[PDB]
């Protein structure tokens, strides 16, 4: 799993892969980690398939509760802080880093990032799952502040990618949206058109010369293709 | 134990503590670490008194050995490849840390020995258990190329923070100086603490001990 | 701990040691083996020193709380009881003590000995403690039922002596009770060490 | 992570015919390094004429001192103002550490105080609540070299000679210096400065000295 | 530790017990199997344990005194040259492959002058052991699980001038405690002794 | 463990022209006494003398193979052995069987006999040299006596005044101890002579 | 989530405390620009070593605390003696509970001359100093700030106090692999409570025993 | 649940519900016990020859322990429940303290009952 | 430690930082990783400071007694199937993972990577160490081949400086050495001279907005710095 939150200006931009695996086999390779909370708010999990859905439909559930008796708009950092309340009080129980980001009129993109501790940090930029820990020295380097929202639709889309190329965990599809002060736009890339992989990475098309010929010299001539020669 | 070393502008100078604990109870108050590997090569040690002694002594006496076939003055560098070869060569069973001071040819020599055989040859080392308190001292008051004097009150300095700080030693600071022409090893030349309230001396009168047999034999 | 009572002819006889040790280090050397339950009964303590010192002082608790209700005192039968019955409720605790009631109710005396575990057994003779396997061949070889209260009293000071001089958990102050048909008087209070040089001048 | 933890120090008293002489050296220490040299919370006032002082882990020793600051303040309550004497005092120590003797404390307490005749007695406690009155009592890191110093000079005992009288408060004191002068020179958790408490009926005196700081 | 041995040492003789019992976990194979080991013509060892290596330690002892005795024109070793080629046997197999033996033994012996020149012990001899090679000469010496009733049976009542029959009624009294407190049913005793002439079988006290 | 199976404890301080040595007499297994009567102590010569502690099944082995280098020492070398020569000897020994090691503890002490300085060394299980200018202890009740020793020596002790100071300490530490105890016996020793007493104790 | 060690020390007039401002998880640094430093009322400050989480709680319920005492009744606001004791039984209550805040914190304070320093574990351990560390600046940071109050008992003036907090940062940056160069100060003085822009310590690396040559292992 | 005050006090400081008890026992049979030397004997009135009643004969006298016996008058359904309150005592007596129970500790028992039904709420 | 070795059309590039670190605690901030084996052959060295430096110096003496009894130079392939040998029969009880790069005439400028399983790959670049699982997708993205001498200097030392700015195990100088036909030259940059640093890093400098002001609203409007206000 390797999920992501970036704020711009108007709003923020969720992104994550799709693949569910049993230690070893892919049980799902068309996983949604993109959770809806309120219209405006989501979040994106990782970790235990079962206990971060219990809580994203058990936040989900006091959030709706709450915006029909308020009679307004839910806050995300309303919604942040009952995954706080949640995961700290069963933090020896789950397995749960959860990444909450959304859209409010008053505060605009707020990005918050509450990882298996059961911390609460609000944040620009989030990571998390098994498959972040590729994407800091990504971010330190190509990631620049303050980008439109078609500019970090196309380097969300760029960072999974990177992610789930040398990750084992991660994979499948690419699900992102963006979460504005307009109508929430999804978009799922698949994997046969995404941004980057490792198998039409031109640098990595000559095989390492591992399989010598047996030969007279110390001179390295490539691998042994033929039975012959 | 807060065994230190620190090079100066000709030779280096090692320190060392005296204390020595059997299990949360001092043993002995002025045992000494800075031992003797050659004329101008100087071991202090932490660790086991049985293993840092017994490694000491073998190698020492190596290099002894190995001095009268050659003739010449030994190198510091041959004797940190006795002491880390013996120390590999046991895994870490041999519980010792070193601290290697010496003078060739070549300059001064300060380099360590951990106890699972690797070498780190740097201009200042501290190894034993307040070496971390010691090692602060010498990261906030080192320079390159201080005088004997300078560095001699920098290692008893870093000394006292170990002393003061770490249950696993005090009560003096060895201090052992050295060049390319001679050594010079002080054992008193800090006693921070010294003796508070001098004991009472309860008085017992010769013969109050009830005895049932005595057997005197005359030499 | 070395502790023994037994019964004979004249009443019960009480003989304690003085020591509490945890391990290798001796504690004290002045602790009182026997709780006075009342003015007509006694009990021993072995074993752990707050597990016995708290539930024989509730045992006192409820002795007297008997009086007061019933307006008569309680036999050594029924005191037992009430310590087995606690005793037997808290077998899973892990606690650690082994007591002897002794006393003259109005059916003359009984010597009981309750375990950490719910047990209760009446015999005429006891020795309990780490070192009461040596002071039953000492008792074992001179206890007969008609001794006098003398050589009773001389027998149960010896046969602690000679497991306080063996076993290391063993020792300090010998103190020898009487229990007559009136109530309980101490006999004597003698170190351990004076009382060498008695036995074998 | 272990919810029990030594933190050092040594407690010992010695009581005289009318008076106690009770002491502790300020010193907290955890793991591996030395948290303080000043703590003042190894010896805590109970009544004006009966103290308690505990080692061993400062966390418990802290809650123990206030469970029985107030079992204190029910007593005089419910009594009309009379104020509990050590013997009242020592036994509710002895319970309430048996109350709690599956999930105890980490302390080692020593109950300080004179007697109604204006004796002074001390008794001394485990982790589940022994007691024995005696007439002194060393806890701590160092109990085992001073409580069999305090056999020697004490109780006078192994010596063929004569008793001498009976030691006053400045003799006594001058005697328990020298067990923390020589706990401070043999014991790594223990010493940096003792406090001694003089106990006596016409109030209580207070006293300090230094000990070795390594 | 389920069989007990006794001997205790006089003036002029050394009396030895041990119980004939050998079991398999609770069940008695025997009653009447001898435990005491004659080594020498003045020398024997009344050893505790398992059948297994008490056996194979006494015979590899005895093997050897023999032996000693053979490359040395019949000359009888003292009961301390035993003894201490005893515990070496001891104390060399806690340290070594096969393990300890699990034997517990009290060694027992009269010292005679084998000439004149001898001016070495003329008294009795007896020798405390165990598993690990512990050596200890004592006055009386136990084993067994009612070794402990015993010993303080014989702090009351073993005096150093015992004769042959008062020390007879004493053994007697050491092994009608056993029967009273042991739960181990130790019921036959095989009492030996030995004298200035030699070690005896005593029949009576059983 | 098996290092407090046995019991005892050996002690040694130094005085001014004389050192004193002294153990208890007890021997056991973890509680019961097996012997009353037996001393730690061993005598090599008229200058040292050794007490070992720990398992008595090492204690006898150990010293006999300290008493065969000791004899053939002096076969060997025409002369008696020395005090630095002979705790540095044993302290080889420990070091030796590091791995498979002896379970004594020797508390060596030792005077020059024409210089008159003595020697105390008390090395551990494993052979680590330590020797101190004041005194040594080791034994199952030696945490009680470092206390005992340190709170009552001066160096410039005369010989019949350092025998009052060990007695109490031996004494009053093996009270407090229940492996160690049932009196005790002392070696005072000078140039000029060897005075062995014996103590009286508690027989609990 | 968890925090670097954190050292303080008292000067004539008020308290200093530092620490660094990085959050790592494990030996990934995930976050060099969260602030530890969160002060409490209107005199106090508290800073945490350990756990995050643990810290983010406490502090949300002892802030709750100070303020509710204030605003509901016609009182005081509590003086940092008191707020520090509150956070004690707070941290044993848990312990008990068997659920702790597993974490060592550094607890600021002054009120109107009266100053106040003092820390508290994760199992109630609580002292007073006029130097408190926590975590490896116990180790490392500490004995620096030891020696610099007894080598003039009159006291630390302010400036003197922050030329060796900078120089016990240093050595922390030196010393500790989960730590960086981004330092907060927090000033308790009887104005209040006043936190510093981050900055940064001059770091030496150029020594000539450090070279290419002298280091190799050939 | 129900536990509203039943048993209150008057005006004139006498309970109504213990007074009004004790009226429903002066309507129930007459039960005479006298005391002798060495016998006691209690008689009751065994209400009537009815000739339809059963010829097993029907004890009014309960047996409560191995020597204690006991015989009322009231409604003879709230002396059921009374006496196997008291025949329950008597074997939590005997099962700890290992002693035949006394003749005035079984009173004490019954009177402390019959008083605690009097301070209850909803009794 | 992050360890890594890339090659260029002349030769190869070694690359490591300077810190042994005893768990927690820097016991050393100015190690050497760069081993010398010959004139031309090094290995980087990472894992058991005690474990490596002994087949480091083993290796290297059967490497310079061969190269005597040759008369002749040594091949990189020739050092590189000593490690694998050495860290193959100790795997079990050894921790190394080794980098060996270095230049032969007869081949250029070789890199094979050495792992703690103890198998042999010839590569283009290597990474290696507790801080190389950063630099994979940095070098997915920024890593182009056939790069100059002097641009592999540069990107090899801004390389180590994403690692160790993540990474708490790495850290202290940056230790690099080029192998080819020329002189081999060696440099040693500092901590404050290193290209990238995230305590300057521009967009690390706002502060997160954890420490709100007791406020009427729920608009954020940062920590608060100060008592008063
Ligand atoms: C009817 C009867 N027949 C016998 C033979 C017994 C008997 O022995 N009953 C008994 C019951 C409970 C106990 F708890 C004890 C008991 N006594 C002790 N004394 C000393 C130490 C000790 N002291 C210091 C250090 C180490 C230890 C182990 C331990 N215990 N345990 C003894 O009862
Ligand atoms: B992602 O791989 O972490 C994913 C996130 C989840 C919230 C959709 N988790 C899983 O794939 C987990 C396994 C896992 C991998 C790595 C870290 C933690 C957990 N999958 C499952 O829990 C699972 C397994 N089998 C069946 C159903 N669910
Ligand atoms: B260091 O603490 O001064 C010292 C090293 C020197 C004596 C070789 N260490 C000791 O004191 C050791 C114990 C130890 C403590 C902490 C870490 C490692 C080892 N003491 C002894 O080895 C010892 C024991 N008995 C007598 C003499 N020395
Ligand atoms: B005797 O040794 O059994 C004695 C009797 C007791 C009434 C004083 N008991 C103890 O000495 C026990 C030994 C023990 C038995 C079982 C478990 C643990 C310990 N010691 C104590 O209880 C003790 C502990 N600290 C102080 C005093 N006594
Ligand atoms: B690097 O951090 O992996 C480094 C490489 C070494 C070959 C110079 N190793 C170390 O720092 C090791 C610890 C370690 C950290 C991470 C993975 C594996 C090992 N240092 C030591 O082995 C060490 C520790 N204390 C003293 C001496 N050496």
């Amino acid at each position: 799993t390797t999920i992501l939150a970036v704020s711009y200006n108007g709003g923020v931009v969720l992104a994550a892969d799709s693949r569910t695996s049993s230690g070893t086999y892919v049980v799902n390779r068309a996983s949604n980690k993109l959770t809806k909370l309120t219209k405006k708010i989501y979040c994106c999990r990782s970790g235990s398939a079962a206990d971060t859905q219990a809580l994203a439909e058990r936040v989900s559930n006091y959030l709706g509760s709450y915006q029909t008796d308020i009679g307004a708009g839910v806050n995300v950092a309303t919604a942040a802080n009952l995954f706080q309340k949640m995961c700290y009080m069963n933090r020896w129980n789950i397995s749960a880093g959860i990444i909450v980001a959304g859209y409010d009129p008053i505060n605009g993109g707020s990005v918050y990032s509450i990882p298996s501790g059961g911390s609460c940090v609000k944040l620009d930029y989030a990571l998390g799952g098994s498959g972040s820990i590729f994407l800091y020295s990504f971010f330190d380097a190509n990631y620049k502040p303050g980008m439109s929202k078609s500019e970090c639709v196309a380097f969300c889309q760029r960072a999974v990618a990177h992610a789930y190329s040398r990750d084992g965990s991660s994979g499948g599809l690419i699900r992102t949206i963006t979460l504005d002060a307009d109508e929430p736009e999804d978009q799922t890339i698949p994997w046969n058109r995404s941004p980057y992989c490792m198998e039409k990475d031109p640098k990595y098309v000559t095989q390492a010369t591992q399989n010598q010929p047996f030969s007279s010299s110390a001179k390295i001539t490539g691998n042994r293709m033929s039975s012959t020669g | 134990t807060t065994i230190v070393g620190v090079v100066y502008r000709d030779g280096v100078v090692l320190g060392a503590d005296t204390r020595a604990t059997e299990g949360s109870i001092v043993a002995d108050k002025r045992c000494r670490k800075i031992h003797y590997m050659a004329p101008n090569i100087m071991c202090c040690g932490a660790g086991t008194s049985a293993d840092t002694e017994a490694v000491t002594n073998m190698v020492s006496s190596h290099l002894a050995l190995h001095r009268l076939e050659t003739g010449k003055q030994s190198r510091v560098l041959e004797a940190l490849t006795l002491l880390k070869r013996h120390l590999y060569r046991y895994q870490g069973h041999v519980s010792a840390a070193l601290v290697l001071g010496g003078v060739d040819v070549e300059g001064p020599f300060l380099a360590t020995i951990a106890p699972h055989g690797s070498t780190d040859r740097l201009p200042f080392v501290t190894m034993g258990s307040g070496s971390i308190a010691a090692m602060a001292q010498l990261e906030a008051a080192y320079k390159d190329n201080m005088t004997c004097e300078e560095a001699k009150e920098l290692v008893a300095s870093a000394i006292r923070k170990g002393i003061f700080n770490d249950p696993y030693s005090g009560t003096q600071v060895d201090v052992c100086v050295i060049t390319k022409d001679k050594t010079e090893l002080t054992i008193g030349y800090d006693k921070p603490n010294e003796r508070m309230y001098p004991r009472q001396e309860v008085l017992l009168p010769p013969g109050t001990t009830p005895v049932l047999k005595e057997e005197i034999r005359q030499l | 701990t070395t502790t023994l009572a037994f019964r004979f002819n004249g009443g019960i006889i009480v003989a304690v040691d003085s020591r509490a040790s945890t391990g290798q280090y001796i504690a004290s050397q002045t602790v009182m083996k026997v709780l006075e339950i009342n003015d007509y009964l006694l009990g021993t303590l072995a074993g752990g020193a707050a597990d016995c010192q708290y539930w024989e002082r509730v045992l006192g608790m409820e002795c007297r709380l008997w009086e007061l209700r019933n307006g008569s005192r309680i036999t050594v039968a029924a005191a037992s009881k009430i310590l087995a019955n606690i005793t037997y409720a808290y077998r899973n605790h892990g606690l650690s003590m082994g007591t002897m009631v002794a006393g003259w109710d109005q059916f003359g005396p009984s010597l009981y000995y309750v375990d950490d575990k719910g047990s209760r057994v009446k015999q005429d003779l006891f020795s309990v403690g780490s070192g009461s396997i040596y002071a039953y061949g000492v008792l074992d070889t001179g206890y007969r039922k008609d001794l006098s209260v003398e050589d009773a009293c001389d027998l149960a000071r010896r046969s602690i002596f000679h497991a306080t001089y063996r076993d290391g958990a063993s020792g300090g102050i010998v103190t020898v009770y009487h229990v007559h048909e009136k109530g309980w008087t101490k006999i004597s209070r003698d170190d351990q060490t004076k009382l060498y040089h008695r036995y074998f001048p | 992570w272990s919810p029990y933890q030594d933190n050092g120090g040594t407690t010992a008293a010695i009581a005289g015919k009318d008076f106690v002489i009770l002491a502790g050296d300020t010193r907290l220490n955890g793991d591996f390094c030395l948290h303080s040299r000043h703590d003042q919370s190894k010896i805590f006032q109970l009544t004006p004429y009966t103290y308690m002082a505990s080692n061993g882990m400062q966390a418990d020793r802290l809650q123990l001192q206030q469970m029985l600051k107030y079992r204190v303040k029910w007593y005089k309550y419910n009594n009309g103002g009379k104020v509990p004497s050590t013997k009242a005092i020592a036994q509710l120590m002895s319970t309430m550490l048996y109350h709690r003797r599956f999930f105890p404390y980490y302390t080692f307490n020593m109950v300080v105080g004179l007697d109604e005749e204006g004796h002074g007695v001390c008794y001394s406690y485990d982790a589940v609540g022994s007691t024995e009155p005696f007439l002194y009592g060393t806890r701590g890191s160092a109990a085992s070299f001073v409580e069999p110093l305090l056999d020697c000079l004490i109780n006078r005992q192994h010596m063929t000679s004569q008793a001498p009288p009976e030691m006053t408060k400045e003799e006594t004191l001058a005697m328990l210096k020298n067990a923390f002068t020589g706990a401070a020179e043999r014991d790594i958790y223990t010493g940096d400065s003792v406090s001694f408490f003089i106990i006596t009926k016409d109030g209580v005196q207070q006293e300090s000295f230094e000990l070795r700081k390594d | 530790m389920a069989e007990t041995a006794i001997a205790f040492r006089c003036k002029d003789y050394v009396m030895v017990a041990a119980a004939g019992l050998n079991a398999f976990y609770y069940i008695k194979i025997t009653d009447a199997e001898d435990k005491i080991t004659q080594l020498d013509t003045h020398q024997l060892v009344a050893c505790t344990g398992e059948n297994g290596p008490r056996v194979n330690f006494t015979e590899y002892i005895k093997c050897n005194l023999a032996l000693n005795r053979m490359r040395q024109h019949g000359r009888h070793s003292s009961c301390e040259s035993t003894a201490n080629f005893m515990r070496n046997c001891l104390a060399s197999a806690i340290r070594s492959r096969e393990g300890a033996y699990q034997v517990n033994c009290l060694f027992a012996g009269y010292d005679t002058p084998v000439s004149e020149d001898d001016d070495g012990v003329v008294g009795p001899q007896l020798f405390y052991m165990d598993y690990l090679g512990t050596l200890q000469a004592v006055p009386y010496g136990c084993h067994g699980y009612g070794a402990c009733f015993v010993t303080a049976l014989l702090d009351r009542l073993w005096r150093p001038d015992l004769s042959q029959q008062e020390g007879l009624e004493l053994m007697q009294k050491c092994c009608d405690e056993v029967k009273r407190r042991v739960i181990i049913s130790n019921s036959y005793f095989f009492v030996k002794a030995v004298t200035k002439n030699g070690v005896e079988v005593i029949t009576a006290v059983h | 463990s098996i290092m407090a199976y046995s019991g005892g404890s050996v002690m040694a301080m130094a005085g001014k022209e004389c050192f004193v040595i002294i153990s208890d007499n007890r021997l056991g297994e973890q509680l019961k006494t097996i012997s009353t009567e037996v001393p730690k102590l061993h005598v090599v010569n008229d200058s040292i003398v050794y007490g070992l502690t720990g398992l008595r099944t090492d204690q006898q082995t150990f010293a006999n193979k300290v008493q065969f280098r000791t004899e053939m020492y002096k076969l060997r070398e025409e002369r008696d052995i020395t005090g630095k020569a002979f705790a540095a000897m044993i302290t080889s020994m420990l070091y030796e069987a590091r791995f498979g090691p002896w379970f004594v503890e020797p508390v060596i002490g030792s005077i020059d006999k024409s210089t008159g300085e003595v020697y105390l060394c008390a090395t551990d299980l494993i052979g680590a040299p330590c020797e101190p200018e004041d005194y040594v202890c080791a034994g199952t009740a030696a945490e009680s006596l470092h206390g005992m020793c340190e709170a009552l020596w001066r160096p410039g002790m005369s010989p019949e005044e350092l025998f009052e100071i060990a007695a109490q300490a031996m004494l009053s530490a093996c009270d407090r101890d229940s492996l160690s105890g049932y009196g005790a016996v002392a070696m005072i020793v000078t140039k000029d002579k060897v005075t062995t007493r014996l103590i009286k104790g508690r027989k609990d | 989530a968890s925090g670097g060690s954190v050292i303080a020390i008292k000067y004539k007039g008020g308290v200093l405390m530092a620490a660094d401002t990085l959050l790592s998880y494990g030996s990934l640094a995930k976050w060099p620009n969260i602030p530890r430093i969160r002060l409490l009322g209107s005199h106090s400050a508290v800073c945490a070593t350990g756990s995050y989480a643990d810290f983010q709680m406490m502090a949300k319920q002892v802030e709750d605390n100070i303020e509710r005492q204030k605003m509901y009744h016609n009182v005081d606001e509590l003086s940092p003696s008191e707020v520090f004791s509150y956070l004690h039984r707070s941290i044993y209550q848990k312990r008990c509970d068997f659920d702790p805040c597993l974490c060592q914190m550094v607890f600021i304070g002054v009120r109107d001359g009266e100053t106040f320093l003092a820390g508290v574990d994760d199992v109630g351990t609580r002292w007073e100093d006029d130097c408190i560390a926590t975590g490896y600046g116990a180790y490392i940071a500490l004995p620096l700030l030891r020696q610099a109050l007894e080598k003039n008992p009159d006291g630390l003036s302010r400036g003197e106090a922050m030329r060796i907090l900078t120089d016990c940062l240093r050595v922390l940056f030196y010393r500790e692999c989960r730590a960086i160069n981004k330092f907060q100060v927090a000033d308790a003085a009887s104005d209040g409570v006043r936190i510093s822009e981050p900055f940064d310590v001059e770091t030496h690396w150029e020594y000539e025993g450090y070279c290419f040559e002298k280091t190799a292992i050939i | 649940s129900y536990d509203r005050a039943i048993t209150v006090f008057s005006p004139d400081g006498h309970l109504f519900q213990v007074e009004y008890a004790q009226e429903a026992v002066k309507k129930g049979l007459a039960a005479v016990g006298v005391l002798g030397s060495d016998s006691v004997v209690i008689a009751v009135e065994k209400k009537s020859a009815v000739k339809l009643q059963d010829s097993r004969t029907i004890r009014k006298i309960y047996k409560v322990d191995a020597n204690i016996y006991l015989a009322f008058a009231g409604l003879s359904a709230d002396a059921r429940v009374l006496i196997n309150k008291a025949q329950l005592e008597c074997q939590r007596f005997s099962l700890n303290y290992e002693d035949t129970m006394d003749v005035d500790m079984l009173v004490r028992y019954v009177a402390g009952v019959q008083q605690k039904s009097t301070q209850s709420g909803g009794s």
